[PDB]
């Protein structure tokens, strides 16, 4: 639109999240410890 | 916004399955009877001598 709006969401942080690879990590300071996420346990894709 | 047409790489960086390491078969006893062919239903049946008692 202009070059002095706000950024645009980028196409490929859209995809990139769709494709769920990056990683997610438990908290540090978080007593007790936290669960693992989803992410962390997906299976390999059988693919490309 | 920019889109750009770019491929998908695909690398080989050693990961692999993990996987036993095979170390029983070379520990069993393997082939003290060979000549399965020529004896009636594929048996080569051992004989175990005798003992007796006085």
């Amino acid at each position: 639109g202009l070059i002095s709006d706000p950024v645009e969401v980028d196409p490929i942080q859209v995809g990139r999240d769709e494709a769920g690879w990056v990683q997610e990590l438990r908290d540090r300071e978080a007593w007790p410890k936290q669960e693992v996420p989803e992410q962390a346990k997906k299976p390999a894709k059988v693919g490309n | 916004a920019h889109i750009f047409v770019k491929p998908e790489l695909v690398a080989e960086i050693g990961v692999k399955q993990l996987q036993r390491e095979i170390v029983l078969p070379g520990l069993v006893w393997t082939n003290p009877l060979t000549d399965f062919g020529g004896s009636k239903n594929d048996t080569i049946t051992v004989r175990v001598p005798a003992i007796t008692t006085a």
